[PDB]
């Protein structure tokens, strides 16, 4: 069922403040009546140490499946992907061009392209068009 | 009314000369915000010329966009400091 | 007609509110009508000084002149030659500005010697606004430390639960680090028997004596902007001095260094600079990553506000070492832009709520927005103002800041841009916490945002907005001034 | 002078012991690795990173001199 | 006329923000409306004069920033891009008002909804009619702001107000690499100016094109919500359903195609940043879709249609087809805002207000309007020939083959199984809502009528262009050779001839064989034989129910790994930095070392002949031992001191 965010300390020594054990009140019954009912807590309540972690104003914690089950199935997804795309690039069986890739006059448009003169042709010319 | 800049070169005043050093450093200065009001007006003719020509503007505008590309790397203000403290002949 | 002016007018001004005050203190068990409404007529006096110190240097902006390049209004008093260029303009009139809206802010929310606290307010804001016409660094060192014995006392006096505590930091932080500086301007009376400002930057010393001299001014420089890991004592001195005592502090003194590195570093170390260069941006950009990721922890509500200041001063520390104009003119105007909002983000916090309520703990507040609209509509557009968003003066501080510094270091310095994430991370999470959800359970409804703390917000809004919709207001004033401060030799 | 706040005492202890976490930090070796990187290991790495390509960046106005697109068609058959 | 089309908006917002109380609520209402409207009529004027007469307009109020060679105007200018996206932006936000006055009729603080609703639209409209990227970027910030106070309008609901933050949060990450993009374009540059950047895209270095579209490439990931920065597009279901209408159609979430539309001449010089997109976009398509017949809420779900079709711009943007993906999304901003509104005038319609689709049923005869206006828009969007979604995205999908390219042919299929989805959860949702066996108690059906007339104006109007808005508008974006200079297309980059020619007859009508014909045994397995789809049995099927209901793990990963480490990292950074070496080697530290010195130096302090003696005595071994000594006396005095 539910569990704990990370990164939340088992114990903590810090003088003589409470040592609780700690709760998510994200996780609190709704359907109870609490002081403050937006945040689900009670008058004088103790905090954690890191309440702020634990509270409605932390980040919603999700608690239907266990991160590694999670980012299982995370891998697994894009790893069904990843090895569909690379056995049809490895197989080849993409299909070839039709026809040759489109050509254009005036030695590929150079000119047009930005080029100034011979030397730069090749540097801004799109494909030549060889039969004039 | 327009005043103009005193011409003065580091090269030809004595730094012991407060006045003639303080006159190097605005002159330095004052030449090195001319270059980018150059750079920008050689910008303006480089957006016209890009509107107006449309799909020629690579032809219509290439001597303008070259030579942009060209002072763009120089035409700053570089400050006075670097010259006056250093000698490029040594 | 600028400093001679300034000084005789105040210190005139200062003892006339002396003498009132304190002529029937002789045991005389009197009532007396100064006194009345918590010495009213006492804090007008003190308020009416303040604005006219802003007439002062109004009289002098007019005849500056943009288009010259040196110091202008060259004044000899005390011995000590005093000017202005077109940084120090502006930063004068910030500092003589936030005069009169720290002793508004403290109108009648001290438990008493309103006299005092006036005049100290008054002293201070000469003081700093001082320290940026003085032409030697004798000078500029008298006035970088003096204003410590006015703030000593004033946080002592009038601080929080832990005032004892914030007075010692602030004292020996800003004296043990300042300490070091003196000792590279020692050097320089030394060595070239003058510490003048123009003396000096003509002066080219050994590779070895600059990087000496650079260290000894950084590190009272770092510890006042502040930079990390020397900027402990700045969340201690924020949540415990009075909110007046907060609006300098975060409004002009941490502009000091800024303006610190512009007249003893860059012109007269210009060759050390751009070798520490990366190394500053290093601490700099940690500076700025870690106060950012601090803040996300923080619970005290003007905490929160006084990390957010040091996250910010890390982008001006970044602007202003680059060797760009944008990265120097940025820096400027974040610095400006800085004076505005984050007073009122104090104002905000530690004036409003915390008149109200005494408390500063962030887990008492939520929903405010349900009976303080008034407080709610303010603090969101200062948030938004707070994390660089358009049309505020510190997104054009912020953008042309990053892009300097990343003309000046393309590869790390584009790390800067993470201001843009981190910032809106802090602020906002404090500013959708403060509207959002219920109104808290913990507070019986009271009065709005009063008609004082209006005035206070408007006033520091208005300038942050025109600054970042036409900033060629601050550009025209700067660019020549600005343009010294860059060193290179392209050939 | 009315009290408008409801002083809570969890909230109190809870607010006096984040600002009062430094009487409690002990030097031990959890300390000291987080210490480590914070501090040398990430400032290490902009430091490389920072001379590594300083003054090797000139970016202004950079031109392109190698053609982007391939001339000829070469078919997989 | 720009002016008034610009501004007008502006004055709306101010209208109602600040007289809103002095008027009441239905004055401020319709004097917003009358503000967009003003807006609609001049855009439309100014499309004619822009788009037929080949005109541009230009207005620049005053200098923004000159610092420098660095100068930056407060100038708009429309040229065809921006008209182009002028049309969806102001047309439908009108629409949306219109919506939003008899929609929001029973909410408190319908003024401040108006004030930040026509807010968005006014910078929307800035971010499409600035000339220079800046002006762009003053648009794409409050897009972000109008946004945060649109999602989290209900502030006293706690999931209303952490939805803004995180559409906040995590479009401001695109804005910090928007930043970094454009401060590069100045590096290199010099300028944001379109007329300035745009004529010196092909002699730039490769390499510094690329790092300043990766950085626009990250930021219209954030605003299109593309694969990694998608979890905020769902949570924006939290706002009032106009919202979402406005939001999702021709807005925001369309930012990020236009960022990249707007840079197509410097996008056709680094090809490496067109195969990123183009798997992005592709990537985002398929999980969209999948994501999408297996969700419940009834927003969600158009949601998630919303995502999938972004992404069909993008994969089109990708392949270098610029017109393909603008006129696609003026196409899409028709059809799925009419989506919006008529699943929001069903929630209206059913007194519980219910939005789960498994708890609707029957509702075909009870609501036959609302039903109709689903029907026209699915089947626009499921791109049935004749509508506008067959014009504008049954194109994309052939483009992909026509590419002839590794990557074109792999993200054909993602697309080709994406038009599949996209009419299996378009029978889905219709089927639980309207065709379904009721699920709603009976007390629902004898109270469930039809909304009033204000609500069906604009879905009607919508309705209509959804059927032939597409069909007039194909030439002037999807003709060949029609002039649109605004996007450049590089002459080795136009595929139009092979995607239209040399295609196989299968492949132009695959996608409708697995849409139509795969809707139907959708429809035939959910009326007669349910009992396949009661998943909960399978131990299999429910993982996979359960993994693309909870949308590829991505929420949980995102908050439970990334935001929870990032904040652990301030706590790191708090705990043993802040609070902990900088306190040792500060002033806790040092008062304990000044305890323990102080300590000792106060015990020789006392009044001793004998003591003050041998102190005297011990000076005179300074006299006679040699003086490179002394660094051996200090150590020993130190040890002394432990
Ligand atoms: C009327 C008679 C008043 C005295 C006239 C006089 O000759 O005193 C000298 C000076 C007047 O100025 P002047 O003589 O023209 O030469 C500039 C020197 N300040 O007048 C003065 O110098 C008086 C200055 C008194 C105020 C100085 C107090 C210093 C304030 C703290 C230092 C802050 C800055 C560091
Ligand atoms: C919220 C987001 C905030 C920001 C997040 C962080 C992003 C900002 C920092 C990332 C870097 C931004 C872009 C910098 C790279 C741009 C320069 C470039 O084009 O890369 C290639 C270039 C080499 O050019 P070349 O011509 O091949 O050199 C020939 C020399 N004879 O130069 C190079 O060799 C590349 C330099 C090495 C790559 C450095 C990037 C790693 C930075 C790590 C930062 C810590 C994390
Ligand atoms: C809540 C607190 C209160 C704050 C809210 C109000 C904030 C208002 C901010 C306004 C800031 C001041 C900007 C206007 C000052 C005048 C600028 C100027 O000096 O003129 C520049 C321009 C031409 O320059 P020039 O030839 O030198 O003329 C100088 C003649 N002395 O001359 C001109 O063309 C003058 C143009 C005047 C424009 C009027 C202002 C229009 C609104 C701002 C436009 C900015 C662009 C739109 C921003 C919206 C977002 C897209
Ligand atoms: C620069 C000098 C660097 C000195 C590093 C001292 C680090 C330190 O304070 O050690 C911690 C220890 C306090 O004990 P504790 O915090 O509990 O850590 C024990 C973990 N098992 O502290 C001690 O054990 C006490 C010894 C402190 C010695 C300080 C001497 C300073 C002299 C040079 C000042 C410069
Ligand atoms: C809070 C209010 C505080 C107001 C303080 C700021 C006042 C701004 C100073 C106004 C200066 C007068 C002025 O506007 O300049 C005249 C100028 C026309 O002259 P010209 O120089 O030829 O401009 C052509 C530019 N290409 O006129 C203009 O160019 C102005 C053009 C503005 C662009 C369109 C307006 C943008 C803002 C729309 C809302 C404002 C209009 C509604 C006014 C009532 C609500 C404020
Ligand atoms: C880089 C990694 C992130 C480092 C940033 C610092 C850590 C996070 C600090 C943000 C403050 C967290 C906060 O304010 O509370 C969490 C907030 C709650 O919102 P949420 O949980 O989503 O509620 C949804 C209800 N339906 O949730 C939020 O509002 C946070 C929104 C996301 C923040 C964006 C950070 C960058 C995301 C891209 C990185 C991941 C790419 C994959
Ligand atoms: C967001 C983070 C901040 C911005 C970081 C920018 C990083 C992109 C840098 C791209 C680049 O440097 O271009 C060169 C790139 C790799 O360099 P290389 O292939 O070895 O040499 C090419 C020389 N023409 O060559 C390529 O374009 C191919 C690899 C691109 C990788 C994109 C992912
Ligand atoms: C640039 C600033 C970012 C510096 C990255 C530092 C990463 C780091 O140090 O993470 C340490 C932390 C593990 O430390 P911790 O959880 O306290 O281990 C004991 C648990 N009982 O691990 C984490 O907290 C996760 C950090 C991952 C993101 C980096
Ligand atoms: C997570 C898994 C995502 C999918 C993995 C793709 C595997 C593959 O094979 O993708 C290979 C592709 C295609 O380019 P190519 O085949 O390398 O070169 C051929 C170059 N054309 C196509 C121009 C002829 O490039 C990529 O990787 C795309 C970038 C990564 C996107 C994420
Ligand atoms: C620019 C140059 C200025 C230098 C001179 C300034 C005035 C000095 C004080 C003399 C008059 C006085 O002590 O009078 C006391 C005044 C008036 O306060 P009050 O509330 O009326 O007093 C209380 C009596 N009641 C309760 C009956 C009303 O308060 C001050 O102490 C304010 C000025 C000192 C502030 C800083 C102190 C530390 C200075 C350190 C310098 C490095
Ligand atoms: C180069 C940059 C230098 C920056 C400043 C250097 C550190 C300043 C520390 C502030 C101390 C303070 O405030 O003194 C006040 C603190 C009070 O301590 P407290 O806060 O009440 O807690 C501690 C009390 N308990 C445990 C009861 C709660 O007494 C001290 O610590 C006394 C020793 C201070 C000596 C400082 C000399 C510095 C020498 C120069 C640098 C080598
Ligand atoms: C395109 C290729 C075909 C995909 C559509 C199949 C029909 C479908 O997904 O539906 C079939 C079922 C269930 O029916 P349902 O649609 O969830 O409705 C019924 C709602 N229950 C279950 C609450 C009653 O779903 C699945 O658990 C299929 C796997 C989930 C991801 C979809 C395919 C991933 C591979």
């Amino acid at each position: 069922k539910s569990f704990l965010p990370h990164f939340i300390p088992k114990n903590y020594s810090y003088g003589d403040y409470p040592r609780l054990k700690p709760e998510n009140l994200q996780k609190r019954d709704p359907y109870l009546k609490y002081d403050d009912q937006a945040n689900k807590r009670n008058f004088n309540e103790p905090l954690h140490p890191q309440q702020d972690d634990l509270d409605m104003w932390a980040p919603d914690h999700f608690d239907f499946v266990q991160d590694s089950i999670a980012l299982k199935w995370f891998g697994t997804f894009f790893g069904v992907l990843a090895v569909f795309s690379s056995v049809i690039y490895i197989g080849g069986l993409y299909p070839e061009k039709p026809a040759n890739p489109r050509n254009y006059p005036f030695s590929g448009l150079a000119k047009d392209l930005g080029a100034s003169s011979e030397e730069d042709t090749l540097l801004y010319a799109a494909k030549i068009d060889k039969s004039i | 009314d327009h005043v103009r800049s005193p011409n003065v070169s580091f090269d030809d005043i004595d730094y012991n000369n407060s006045q003639d050093l303080h006159n190097a450093q605005e002159s330095l200065l004052r030449e090195q915000w001319i270059r980018v009001s150059a750079l920008k007006v050689c910008r303006k003719a480089l957006e016209s010329c890009y509107k107006t020509s449309g799909p020629n503007h690579y032809e219509d505008c290439r001597e303008i966009a070259e030579k942009y590309l060209n002072m763009l790397p120089d035409h700053r203000i570089q400050g006075f400091l670097g010259y006056q403290k250093n000698d490029p002949s040594k | 007609m600028l400093v001679q002016n300034l000084i005789i007018f105040n210190i005139i001004g200062i003892v006339l509110l002396v003498l009132l005050n304190n002529n029937n203190n002789g045991i005389l068990n009197k009532k007396s009508l100064l006194t009345i409404k918590n010495e009213l007529k006492l804090k007008q006096i003190g308020l009416i000084i303040s604005i006219i110190n802003i007439l002062i240097i109004i009289e002098n902006w007019i005849g500056f002149n943009s288009n010259y390049y040196g110091f202008q209004n060259i004044e000899r008093f005390l011995n000590i030659y005093w000017g202005i260029d077109g940084i120090s303009l502006l930063l004068v009139l910030l500092t003589l500005i936030l005069g009169p809206i720290a002793i508004l802010s403290n109108w009648k929310n001290l438990k008493g010697y309103y006299t005092y606290y006036v005049i100290s307010i008054n002293m201070l804001v000469i003081l700093m606004a001082l320290n940026f016409i003085c032409l030697d660094l004798v000078s500029f060192y008298i006035l970088f430390e003096s204003t410590l014995a006015p703030l000593f006392l004033l946080i002592g006096i009038y601080g929080a639960n832990n005032k004892n505590k914030a007075a010692y930091y602030v004292l020996i932080y800003t004296l043990a680090s300042s300490l070091f500086m003196l000792l590279s301007i020692v050097i320089y009376y030394i060595i070239i028997n003058s510490t003048d400002y123009i003396y000096i930057n003509n002066i080219i010393l050994s590779i070895n004596l600059q990087s000496l001299l650079f260290i000894g001014i950084i590190i009272g420089i770092a510890v006042k902007t502040p930079l990390m890991p020397v900027h402990t004592w700045l969340p201690t001195v924020h949540s415990e001095s009075p909110l007046g005592g907060s609006i300098l502090l975060a409004g002009v003194i941490l502009k000091l260094a800024i303006y610190g590195v512009i007249r003893l570093l860059l012109p007269n170390l210009s060759e050390i600079s751009m070798m520490f260069t990366p190394i500053i941006y290093i601490i700099s950009i940690l500076t700025l990553i870690y106060s950012s990721l601090i803040t996300l922890k923080q619970t005290d509500l003007k905490v929160i506000i006084a990390y957010s200041s040091i996250s910010h001063l890390a982008v001006c520390m970044i602007g202003i070492f680059a060797n760009n104009l944008i990265g120097i003119n940025g820096s400027l105007i974040l610095c400006l832009a800085h004076g505005f909002v984050s007073p009122a983000l104090f104002i905000l916090v530690g004036g409003i709520l915390y008149d109200r309520y005494h408390n500063r703990l962030i887990n008492y507040y939520q929903g405010l927005s349900t009976f303080m609209p008034i407080f709610s509509i303010y603090l969101v557009v200062f948030s938004f103002c707070n994390t660089g968003t358009p049309l505020s003066g510190n997104f054009v501080g912020e953008f042309l800041s990053i892009t300097g510094a990343v003309i000046r270091h393309p590869i790390i310095g584009s790390l800067t841009a993470a201001s843009v994430l981190l910032s809106a991370c802090y602020q906002m999470k404090l500013t959708n916490r403060l509207t959002g959800s219920v109104f808290s359970q913990y507070l019986h409804i009271t009065n709005d945002v009063t008609n004082r703390e209006i005035f206070l917000l408007n006033w520091l809004l208005i300038p942050t907005i025109i600054i970042g919709i036409y900033p060629s207001f601050v550009t025209n004033i700067l660019n020549l001034a600005s343009s010294t401060l860059i060193y290179s030799v392209l050939i | 002078g009315p009290h408008l706040l409801r002083e809570d005492a969890s909230f109190q202890r809870y607010g006096q012991l984040r600002d009062n976490l430094a009487t409690y930090w002990k030097f031990n070796r959890k300390a000291a690795r987080n210490v480590f990187i914070f501090l040398v290991a990430v400032p290490a790495g902009l430091g490389y990173l920072a001379y590594n390509y300083e003054g090797k960046t000139p970016f202004v106005g950079k031109r392109r001199t190698e053609p982007i697109f391939e001339q000829d068609y070469v078919p997989r058959k | 006329m720009i002016l008034l089309c610009i501004f007008t908006p502006f004055l709306g917002s101010l209208i109602s923000g600040f007289f809103g109380r002095y008027i009441g609520v239905n004055s401020s209402k319709w004097i917003v409306c009358l503000s967009i409207f003003v807006s609609v009529v001049s855009t439309y004027i100014l499309f004619i004069d822009v788009i037929f007469n080949e005109i541009e307009y230009t207005y620049n109020i005053m200098n923004w920033l000159n610092v420098e060679y660095l100068v930056v105007d407060w100038s708009f200018t429309i040229d065809k891009l921006s008209v182009s996206m002028l049309v969806p932006v102001v047309t439908v936000s009108f629409l949306v008002h219109l919506y939003s006055v008899s929609y929001m009729s029973h909410d408190p603080h319908q003024q401040r909804f108006f004030s930040y609703l026509s807010m968005f639209t006014f910078a929307m409209i800035v971010l499409v009619t600035g000339d220079n990227y800046l002006i762009l970027f003053v648009g794409w910030e409050f897009i972000g702001v109008a946004s945060y106070l649109l999602i989290s309008f209900w502030f006293t609901r706690f999931n209303a107000v952490k939805s803004g933050l995180s559409a906040l949060l995590i479009n401001r990450f695109g804005d910090a690499l928007l930043v970094l993009g454009l401060s590069y374009l100045v590096l290199v540059t010099g300028s944001v100016n379109y007329n300035t950047v745009f004529a010196l895209g092909s002699y730039l270095d490769v390499n510094m094109i690329t790092v300043i579209l990766i950085c626009f490439l990250v930021a219209s990931m954030a605003k299109s919500a593309q694969l990694g920065l998608h979890s905020w597009l769902l949570l924006a279901m939290e706002g009032p359903t106009p919202v979402s209408s406005l939001l999702h159609a021709a807005c925001l979430v369309i930012a990020g195609v236009f960022l990249l539309m707007r840079s197509s001449p410097l996008l056709e010089y680094t090809p490496i940043v067109l195969l990123l997109i183009l798997w992005l976009g592709g990537l985002s398509t398929l999980i969209s879709g999948l994501i999408a017949m297996v969700s419940n809420d009834i927003k969600k779900i158009i949601a998630l249609s919303t995502m999938s079709q972004v992404g069909i711009m993008m994969i089109a943007i990708g392949v270098s087809c610029y017109n393909l993906a603008l006129f696609h999304l003026i196409c899409h901003s028709f059809f799925k805002a009419l989506l919006f509104m008529s699943a929001g005038s069903v929630i209206h319609s059913i007194i519980s207000e219910y939005q789960d689709i498994r708890m609707y049923g029957g509702f075909r005869q009870f609501i036959p309007l609302a039903y109709t206006c689903i029907f026209i828009a699915s089947l626009s969007l499921m791109a049935i020939p004749g509508l506008t979604g067959f014009y504008s995205k049954d194109i994309i999908i052939e483009s992909m083959y026509g590419e002839y390219t590794f990557s074109g042919f792999i993200i054909y299929w993602f697309a080709l199984i994406s038009a599949t989805c996209t009419s299996l959860y378009s029978i889905r949702l219709i089927y639980y809502t309207f065709l379904n066996n009721p699920n709603s108690p009976k007390y629902i059906y004898i109270n469930l009528k039809e909304n009033d007339i204000v609500l069906i104006t604009p879905m009607i109007i919508l309705t209509i262009l959804s059927i032939f808005g597409g069909y007039l508008l194909r030439d002037i974006y999807l003709g060949m050779g029609s002039p649109f200079n605004e996007l450049f297309i590089h002459p080795n980059n136009l595929s139009l001839i092979e995607t239209e020619f040399s295609l196989p007859s299968i492949l132009k009508v695959l996608p409708l064989i697995t849409g139509l014909g795969g809707g139907l045994i959708l429809l035939l397995i959910y009326e007669f034989n349910y009992s396949l789809f009661l998943v909960y049995n399978n131990k299999n099927l429910s993982k996979l129910y359960s993994f693309f209901n909870q949308k590829i793990m991505f929420d949980q990963l995102l908050n439970n790994l990334i935001l929870r480490s990032g904040l652990n990292i301030g706590w790191l950074l708090n705990v043993h930095i802040d609070r902990g070496i900088l306190q040792l080697f500060g002033p806790l530290g040092l008062w304990k070392l000044s305890t323990f010195i102080s300590s000792k130096l106060n015990k020789l302090v006392f009044l001793n002949i004998g003591f003050i003696l041998e102190i005297i005595v011990l000076s005179w071994l300074l006299i006679v031992f040699k003086v490179s000594l002394l660094k051996y006396i200090l150590l020993l005095i130190i040890f002394i001191i432990l």
